[PDB]
């Protein structure tokens, strides 16, 4: 009926509220611990290598050495920063992607201790828009970094991720539409509801494909990875930070990675409920089984970044905000478009029209984008006049 | 009227932080630290929001204006300066003072001009909100507001229009790309063949250190024309 | 209070986090006193004498300030689609209309900036 | 607390905004100035649609966020069209008109 | 379902669509056929507009106007009275705006005697603005800002709702802001001007947004009926309303120009260009003091003892400080400018007036004056120096007169109308707001304006004293016509001048059955 179901949220006793937030802390700590191993193992594997194998049985400790390891090294404050705005930058950066997740759904209901709450830290009647704005905020952190280090790498990584911002944020936001349009609320529960019939993935497939370019333009990562873009501007904006700082820059971004991750199995791939090769089974979906599958589909997403960072060089952030503003921008309000009047119509009994509609749409868009592709990036061109340099005979 | 003690809480913590930012940006003497102060008293409001049964506005109050203060943080940079410290000395004799008294009047006649007002009553907004926020908003705005929800659209086409006449340049001066650079009588490569390099010195080797010459003298041309 | 204190609980938590994140940064680890050290990073080269200009006492352009500037108005402008959406259902067509209307205005702004040159540069 | 607080906080935010386009010469910060004077009205348009019991103030609230970002954008196509020929940014700048 | 009324919103919906049609033809139309199909878009547009106004002024002709969007907006008689003002105005403004070059060898006329820069975006005097002006490039996209700026002025004295009006008013500033900055000569002063223009009326409507916020807290409503209702029951706080009047006082006079906010209209009008400040000069002043029409007709009627005193002030400042400021003014239209501030005041004497009179002599106000500030600035804009600048340095015009008769003899009826003599549309129009004011207990305010008009003579008749009877200098400037256009709005702004003061009984029963707003 109406999400957030009141039944269900806004109940958690104080003790049981604090402790499910203290389990999403851990969780999310175990997460980018996990995400930093794995990656680390899966490029080399995809690298025919075998990653970190010695830190530990297996190099299971090897995020957890790093991590000490950047506790354990000198915390350097660069003569020349902007101290407050520099030391609060990674702070910044920290805080908003820790309480996005907050409005995740890890799973259903389930009775712990004598209360039914959900598995989850709770849900807003705008959830979704709620971790857009975190994450939005999160951003600050990465450009008051590049700004408050006082030296030209900070300044242009920092540069370089307002400039993604403006690339991904409005195709970020226009992907949520038809996600509550079908939907028809904002609650992360509500979403996660509304796609029992179906995951909206195969209904809303232009849509998952823009806020996946927006996700991974959002998190900073490869083919994107403008603001640090090591092979360009050293170390772009953390450039200047170094020990926990840092790895507090680090951390925002692999939270980011997940949360956003994990609002891309909400929106998309039906939340915590079970596959089709599980759900068939009985109690899949129900009891803590719905953290195995929600942890599964966010997993999924995290191997989709650990293999675009190993097979895609990183694009030039005009031709990501070229991609943002010509393509995404375009194609997510076309998507809007279509899928408002499709269901429109669907719901006057215009049927077949709306059938028909829909393909042409994407059939005439695939072809559109195509052109940008090939048409538009002309790969021929005129040659050069000669010069006093008294030029050689060609062939 | 009365609120719960945790809005109370939420309200004089946030306001704390809003009236402060809203503070710096008037005060603050790095333009960038102004932009950061409204970025605090925006998210500082949007949390008022929430508290005040609004939370879609609150949630979009933080997304816009996140966005809004990021540009407004990138057209600092461009057009002010990176880390510049405006003096803020009264240019105009007098004007400080003058302006200082007119805010403290036009302050206090308008708090006292509001008085106490929810003594009057103060409906619940739970009746509204009943039925989600965000449909209410919706109901609202396409039905009672149609009108002025068409016209922000002449709105966005208004600003578009000015940023596409004032503010984007033209043909007749378009920045000359990397391939017509080179292609100058070849002037990027054999014109004045890349300058020669800053010199390097022990104890200094910056961009900023010219060359040395045979004859001693330092080459105007290493060091680029800008640098002091 | 309820739906939000999970996420204030959250937020402490998270915000204790960070802060005493940095002050072990600051004050774990070796700590020793070099200039070259607390210098910027210059790629190894002497940072350039501390005076100001052409940079930090001056200003960096950005080459894409048109689509910034685009940017503000369009992302102020979409936030109408949110409301529009989640009580989709229950407006009716004439709301299906008006938001296509306001949609295909959008489409004019856009198509006028794109076609006109508005997102080139950067 | 008395919900009138949030009005005399809106009365503040907007003193100071005016206080700020009257302060500074920056061109940017008498944006963000206005900014703050029409957030400040968004609050006490939120405030009194809380105390009336009714959405139109937040609806208000959301169509004076967007005259405040278009007017922002509008300000700083001038601005970008003033800075372009005289380099500089500065209000005080603009005063060949005068008497 | 909501009912919308299309055929009451005809008007403001031409005017609309015709704007959105005049941004698809700047986005997919080739340069060489952007101009006439602007021009011919707008201009049309605006006679449909005009022909949709007599329309629905023939529908009115039974119910008093009638709501039309569920509220948020009212066509009753002021408001289709105002509408046809405008749009009528909007007409020949873009007539003015739509002036070339009058003609040169090189077929490059770029939209110049229309006094607009080739590229605004291009650095004045730089080699980018040369070649653009050499090759006759021009920025059509003046045209539909325009539209939208009449649009939102079209809507602004129909607004029903304070966020209605507060919408129109940032759709009619925002244009202008932009078009302020787009003067081809002297381009510092234009951008300066836009600058001032975009500053102040930002923080006027802040104001006017706060004081809507304020009126909306005492009432619980936005629509001013509803206003009204709350504030004549008295169930609302009685001082909210009143704080919120105050506010948005400020935004209206702002936008009219009253002297507490006038400082912006001489550096505005003196820097923006000739053309874009003789449309706005009538324009924005007719429908600004519509909406303050409406807010003191129809949303506070009941608080008169509380607001009356206030404006008193504001008027007798304005009929003061807009005219002695005037006195010693040198340049013609700042001179001009002040001129507007000052027929303000005398406007908000009709406003005060508080009675259905007030309302008839402020419509007709409203008519006349921006009909003649149109007719003046235009002919201020033929005014060329030997650079080309637009000669506005008053002591320059001396002989003006002697060496171009049919034009001095325009400005000098053009001058005598704003100093209200009789025989001109500008004594019937303001002896309609004095007897509006004397009717309403409001003849003190009769009797400082009379004698702050008989101040503006003085620099009324000044400019009649260089034109005629002073010799031409040696470099005195030359007439430019350029086109059709000017001179075809000139003639029609002199003859609507001329009829209306000989013969106003017409236009005058067309005020006099708008006297009511629909409550």
């Amino acid at each position: 009926m109406t999400h957030p179901d009141p039944t269900l949220f806004g109940h958690d006793p104080w003790w049981l509220m604090l402790a499910k937030a203290v389990a999403i802390f851990v969780f999310l700590l175990l997460t980018v611990l996990s995400a930093i191993l794995i990656e680390r193992k899966l490029l080399g594997r995809m690298q025919m290598r075998f990653g970190p194998n010695r830190v530990g049985p297996a190099g299971l400790l090897q995020s957890l050495a790093d991590g000490i390891k950047l506790a354990l090294k000198e915390g350097l404050v660069p003569a020349g920063v902007d101290k407050p705005i520099y030391l609060l930058a990674p702070v910044i950066s920290v805080i908003p992607a820790f309480v996005a997740f907050s409005v995740i759904p890890l799973g259903g209901a389930v009775s712990v201790f004598g209360h039914r709450t959900p598995l989850q830290l709770t849900d807003l009647p705008v959830a979704v828009l709620f971790i857009l704005a975190a994450t939005s905020i999160g951003v600050y952190g990465i450009v008051l970094a590049g700004w408050a280090s006082g030296s030209t790498y900070p300044l242009l990584g920092g540069l370089r991720s307002s400039a993604q911002v403006v690339s991904y944020e409005i195709a970020m936001g226009l992907s949520f539409v038809a996600v509550f349009l079908y939907a028809g609320t904002m609650s992360t529960s509500g979403i996660v509801a509304a796609q029992d019939r179906t995951w909206f993935v195969f209904l809303l497939l232009p849509s998952f494909l823009v806020y996946v370019v927006s996700m991974v333009g959002e998190t900073n990562r490869a083919p994107f990875d403008l603001p640090e873009a090591e092979g360009e501007l050293v170390g772009g904006f953390h450039t200047e930070y170094s020990s926990l700082k840092f790895a507090m820059f680090m951390l925002a971004e692999y939270v980011n990675m997940t949360t956003v991750s994990a609002l891309a199995t909400t929106m998309f791939l039906g939340g915590w409920h079970a596959p089709f090769p599980f759900n068939l089974i009985d109690g899949a979906n129900s009891g803590w089984w719905p953290l195995l599958w929600f942890t599964a589909k966010v997993w999924t997403f995290m191997f989709l970044y650990f293999w675009l960072r190993a097979t895609l060089p990183r694009l030039r952030y005009d031709q990501f905000m070229a991609l943002g503003w010509k393509v995404l921008i375009p194609v997510s309000l076309l998507w809007i478009m279509v899928v408002a009047i499709t269901r429109s119509l669907r719901q006057h009994g215009e049927g077949t029209w709306a059938a028909w509609l829909l393909t042409a749409a994407v059939v005439v868009v695939v072809a559109l984008i195509w052109g940008l592709a090939t048409s538009l990036r002309r790969r021929t061109v005129q040659p050069p006049p000669p010069q006093s340099t008294g030029a050689y005979p060609v062939p | 009227a009365r609120t719960s003690t945790s809005e109370a809480v939420v309200f004089w913590v946030v306001g704390t932080v809003a009236l402060v930012g809203a503070i710096g940006v008037v005060a603050a003497r790095k333009a960038v630290y102004s932009a950061v102060f409204l970025a605090c008293t925006m998210i500082s409001l949007a949390v008022l929001y929430i508290a005040q049964d609004a939370p879609f506005l609150g949630v979009v109050q933080i997304v816009v204006y996140t966005g809004a203060v990021m540009m407004l943080f990138l057209f600092v940079l461009m057009l002010i300066g990176v880390d510049l410290t405006e003096s803020l000395v009264e240019t105009i004799k007098g004007h400080r003072i003058a302006a200082l008294i007119a805010g403290a009047g036009f302050g206090i006649l308008v708090i006292a001009g509001i008085g106490n007002v929810s003594v009057a009553g103060f409906s619940g907004l739970a009746a509204a909100n009943s039925g989600g926020n965000v449909e209410g908003l919706a109901a609202l705005i396409f039905t009672r507001y149609l009108w002025a929800f068409e016209l922000t659209s002449a709105l966005l086409i208004t600003a578009a229009l000015g940023a596409m006449v004032l503010a984007h340049r033209e043909r007749f001066e378009r920045r000359k790309t990397q391939r017509e650079l080179a292609i100058e009588r070849f002037q990027t490569g054999g014109h004045p063949t890349p300058l020669p390099n800053p010199g390097v010195y022990a104890r200094h080797n910056s961009v900023d250190v010219p060359a040395r010459l045979p004859d001693g003298s330092e080459s105007p041309l290493s060091v680029s024309t800008i640098l002091p | 209070m309820a739906l939000y204190t999970p996420i204030l609980i959250l937020g402490a938590i998270a915000a204790v986090f960070a802060v005493v994140s940095v002050g072990i940064a600051l004050v774990i680890g070796p700590r020793r006193f070099n200039r070259s050290k607390l210098e910027a990073y210059e790629c190894g080269i002497d940072p350039l004498p501390p005076v100001a200009a052409g940079l930090t006492g001056q200003r960096i352009p950005i080459r894409y300030y048109l689509i910034a500037m685009l940017f503000i108005v369009f992302d102020i402008e979409i936030v109408f689609l949110y409301p529009w959406a989640v009580a989709f259902d229950s407006l009716g067509l004439f709301a299906v209309i008006e938001m296509l209307l306001f949609m295909l205005t959008v489409f004019v702004a856009y198509a006028y900036v794109w076609r006109r040159g508005g997102l080139n540069w950067d | 607390m008395n919900p009138d607080n949030y009005l005399y906080l809106s009365a503040l935010l907007f003193t100071i905004g005016a206080a700020g386009v009257l302060l500074r010469r920056n061109a940017i910060v008498m944006f963000m100035c206005v900014e703050l004077m029409l957030n400040a009205a968004n609050l006490a348009f939120v405030n009194f649609s809380r105390m009336h019991g009714q959405l139109d103030g937040q609806v208000v609230a959301f169509f004076t966020m967007v005259v405040a970002a278009c007017e922002v954008v509008v300000g700083l196509a001038i601005i970008m069209a003033i800075f372009r020929t005289r380099r500089s940014a500065s209000v005080d700048d603009a005063n060949l008109l005068k008497h | 379902t909501p009912s919308i009324e299309y055929g009451l919103l005809s008007p403001m919906l031409i005017v609309f669509g015709v704007a959105i049609a005049g941004v698809l033809i700047e986005a997919l139309a080739p340069r060489q056929s952007r101009y006439p199909l602007q021009v011919t878009l707008a201009l049309g547009g605006l006679i449909a507009t005009v022909v949709a106004v007599v329309f629905v002024a023939r529908g009115l002709s039974g119910t008093p106007g009638r709501p039309a969007v569920l509220g948020a907006v009212v066509l009753d008689a002021p408001a289709v009275f105002l509408q046809g003002t405008i749009a009528l105005v909007g007409i020949l403004g873009i007539m003015l705006i739509a002036e070339r070059q009058k003609a040169t060898v090189s077929a490059g006329e770029a939209r110049g005697l229309e006094d607009f820069t080739p590229q605004a975006s291009a650095v004045a005097g730089s080699v980018a603005e040369q070649l653009a002006t050499k090759t006759g490039v021009m920025q059509t996209e003046v045209f539909p800002l325009t539209m939208f700026a009449i649009g939102g002025m079209l809507l602004f004295p129909a607004a029903d709702d304070l966020l209605t009006m507060f919408v129109a008013l940032e759709v009619l500033s925002l244009p202008l802001y932009l078009l302020c900055g787009l003067a081809r000569r002297r381009r510092l002063l234009s951008q300066e001007a836009a600058l001032k223009y975009f500053l102040l009326g930002a923080f006027s409507s802040a104001f006017f947004i706060y004081g809507a916020a304020m009126l909306y807290g005492s009432a619980g409503t936005l629509d001013l009926s509803g206003i009204a209702e709350s504030v004549a029951a008295g169930s609302g706080n009685t001082s909210l309303a009143l704080l919120g009047v105050a506010l948005l006082l400020v935004g209206v006079l702002f936008k009219v120009g009253a002297v507490p906010f006038h400082s912006w209209i001489p550096d505005v009008y003196q820097g923006a260009p000739t053309s874009i400040t003789a449309f706005m000069a009538a324009a924005t002043k007719i429908a600004a003091f519509g909406a303050m029409l409406r807010i003191f007709y129809v949303a506070v009627p009941a608080l008169r003892d509380d607001w009356r005193p206030v404006l008193w002030a504001i008027a007798i400042l304005t009929m003061v400080v807009g005219t002695v400021t005037a006195v010693t003014q040198t340049d013609v239209k700042r001179m001009l400018a002040y001129s507007a501030v000052a027929h303000s005041g005398f406007i908000l004497t009709g406003v005060i007036a508080a009675n259905p009179a007030g309302v008839s002599s402020t419509l007709f106000y409203l008519f006349a004056y921006g009909f003649s500030t149109l007719g003046a600035f235009a002919v201020v804009g033929l005014i060329r120096n030997a650079a080309g600048d637009e000669e506005t340095s008053m002591a320059q015009w001396a002989g003006l007169g002697r060496r171009y008769p049919i034009v001095g003899v325009v400005f000098s009826l053009f001058l005598l109308a704003f100093a209200g003599i009789p025989l001109t549309s500008g004594f019937v129009s303001k002896f309609a707001v004095f007897k509006a004011a004397g009717e309403g207990g409001a003849i003190p305010l009769v009797i400082i304006g009379v004698i702050a008009s008989a101040v503006a003579a003085y620099f009324y008749v000044r400019v009649i004293v260089l034109m005629f009877f002073t010799e031409p200098p040696d470099d005195a400037p030359e007439l430019v016509v350029p086109s059709g256009l000017s001179t075809a709005v000139v003639t029609v702004t002199a003859a609507v001048t001329f009829a209306l003061g000989a013969l106003p009984q017409p236009l005058l029963d067309l005020a006099n059955s708008a006297e009511t707003f629909l409550h």
